């Protein structure tokens, strides 16, 4: 079975650089390796076949070489749109086709701030018996932040899960929500509620809350 | 153009069988090679099985082998995928893909299908619960109101959220669902929009979730 | 193990039957638990590398034309494919690994290729091939039979 070492795993590069994608086949695959790209949400796309010839409506800042074991993909002018994770694939004659393990590519780009907002709990959910508060954070860069929850000034521990975006494919930005689960009675104990978030495009960490009660 | 529409993913038991079908047209079906490939929750791909235009040549992974069967129906443009004795392994999202034929005779994967999720799991299905994320007075930011849905405890995978029928596409930002202690997913879908246009235009999320047959519409408006 | 091109050249005219042959010279099976990979398909005389590129032999590829069988078995294409594309690889115990091509066409000719892959280990490393030229005639000036010229 023929193995694909696929180098490097994640990268960042900026609108415009170059970017280089490597592909090492364990045994001579002569060009029989196949490059195609997985946008998030969206199916894998043949970009390139037989180690270096291009697809049909394929940009041609998209190019791919090399033979026997040694391969590599590249992008002439990395844009906002190409955001996405690339697989080699190597087409032997022999059955086990497999994969290369890919290459994240994101987008480098200029710092920005996280127009952050929050939410209360439904009155629907309520009823139901719990409460979670959504504290968004939208369209920022860099992707790494710290969000605190709090109520009525006292750090929370191990009762929230954060989820963030894939990178967006125009303005180069993500979002990230965070969910404070909790029980219908803890939550009707203490009163007001906030979530304060830092990040190197916010010097003085912002804050946004809500008074119990409205 | 080509298409493959992908279909008979779902949940299912330890031990327990499914059967995917991949519906072609816009190309003579019969004279390409067909593979199934599978890609497990956020890991890379993996190529399932392997199939001749007439079928005489048919190949598969090992992990699949002697467990799943492939065939096609060339009357039907149809490609199938029996799948017996699933383990936990086997839960992925499964696409069929034509291989570029022509008469340079290429077998490179130029055609893919959008795929079907496939869970493997003997926790049960549950649908989900929307409950609204109102736009207060004071989340406004700057004449830029902000709302959402937040569909909570479901199982399993996927919902499908859209605004306004699907009208309203920009601004939106439905999030990956995350898995909990409760053991079900729970995401949220927001949208930003002007503060100026909160009583003028109504403003609803369309939650599907197929497994549990729970479409489900919610206004919201602000509270 | 290495495979012999005794032939290097095949001349027939239209509407003649044609069997390319090359012989496995050799098997270098150490007991069992080996299996060979055998197909043909057409190629060129490239720059870089002779054999590497796959092209069809009327419309069936590589996988379509090819055969798989441990080293003491011998091995046939299916007689649906016989029927309708007029082509049958073939390999039996003694060396030889043919293809076969009923009623020639001039979108016949061409560089054909046999290959042959040893499979052991789970692996497939140790692979041999072999190339002969075959060219489809037309006219009065055209053969009456087939002729093949010997390997240097
Ligand atoms: C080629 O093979 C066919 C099928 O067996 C046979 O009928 C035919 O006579 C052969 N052609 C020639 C020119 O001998």
């Amino acid at each position: 079975d023929i193995q694909l070492t696929q180098s490097p795993s994640s990268l960042s590069a900026s609108v415009g650089d170059r970017v280089t994608i490597t592909c090492q086949a364990s045994q001579d695959i002569s060009n029989y390796l196949n490059w195609y790209q997985q946008k998030p949400g969206k199916a894998p796309k043949l970009l390139i076949y037989d180690a270096s010839n291009l697809g049909t409506g394929v940009p041609s800042r998209f190019s791919g070489s090399g033979s026997g074991t040694d391969f590599t993909f590249t992008i002439s002018s990395l844009q906002p749109e190409d955001i996405a994770t690339y697989y080699c694939q190597q087409a032997d004659f022999v059955p086990p086709w497999t994969f290369g393990g890919g290459t994240k590519v994101e987008i480098k780009r200029t710092v920005a701030a996280p127009s952050v907002f929050i939410f209360p709990p439904s009155d629907e959910q309520l009823k139901s018996g719990t409460a979670s508060v959504v504290c968004l954070l939208n369209n920022f860069y860099p992707r790494e932040a710290k969000v605190q929850w709090k109520v009525d000034n006292a750090l929370q521990s191990g009762n929230s899960q954060e989820s963030v975006t894939e990178q967006d494919s125009k303005d180069s930005t993500y979002s990230l929500s965070s969910t404070l689960t909790l029980s219908k009675a803890d939550y009707e104990k203490h009163k007001v509620y906030a979530c304060e978030v830092t990040h190197q495009g916010l010097s003085s960490p912002v804050t946004k809350s809500f008074n119990r009660g409205e | 153009e080509v298409q493959l529409v992908e279909s008979g993913g779902g949940l299912v038991q330890p031990g327990g069988s499914l059967r995917l079908s991949c519906a072609a047209s816009g190309f003579t079906f019969d004279d390409y090679s067909m593979n199934w490939v599978r890609q497990a929750p956020g890991k890379g791909l993996e190529w399932v099985s392997y199939i001749s235009s007439d079928a005489d040549t048919i190949y598969y992974a090992d992990s699949v082998k002697g467990r799943f069967t492939i065939s096609r129906d060339n009357a039907k443009n149809s490609l199938y995928l029996q799948m017996n004795s699933l383990r936990a392994e086997d839960t992925a999202v499964y696409y069929c893909a034509r291989e570029a034929g022509g008469v340079l005779g290429r077998v490179d994967f130029q055609h893919w299908g959008q795929g079907t999720l496939v869970t493997v799991s003997s926790a049960s299905t549950k649908g989900p619960s929307v409950f609204p994320l109102a736009p207060s007075s004071k989340s406004t930011s700057g004449g830029t109101a902000a709302l959402g849905c937040l569909v909570k405890d479901y199982f399993p995978e996927p919902v499908t959220v859209s605004w306004n029928s699907g009208a309203l596409t920009s601004g939106v930002h439905t999030f990956p669902a995350v898995l909990q202690s409760s053991g079900l997913y729970s995401l949220s879908s927001v949208v930003t929009v002007p503060s100026s246009s909160l009583g003028t235009q109504t403003y609803i999320c369309n939650v599907n979730h197929k497994p549990s047959n729970t479409k489900v519409d919610k206004k919201v408006e602000p509270k | 193990f290495k495979v012999a091109t005794p032939y290097s050249l095949y001349v027939c005219p239209e509407g003649q039957n044609v069997t390319l042959t090359c012989r496995l010279l050799g098997p270098v099976d150490k007991g069992h638990d080996v299996t060979f990979y055998k197909t043909w398909y057409r190629s060129s005389r490239g720059e870089v590398q002779t054999c590497s590129e796959r092209r069809p032999i009327r419309q069936l590829t590589f996988q379509d034309l090819h055969l798989h069988h441990g080293g003491h078995q011998a091995a046939q294409t299916s007689h649906d494919l016989a029927q309708r594309h007029g082509l049958e690889s073939a390999s039996d115990h003694h060396g030889n690994f043919s293809i076969t091509m009923r009623n020639l066409t001039l979108l016949d000719s061409g560089l054909y290729c046999c290959l042959v892959v040893e499979i052991r280990h789970h692996h497939s490393e140790h692979r041999v091939h072999g190339a002969m030229e075959l060219q489809v005639q037309t006219g009065k000036d055209a053969p009456s039979n087939c002729v093949v010229y010997p390997s240097s």
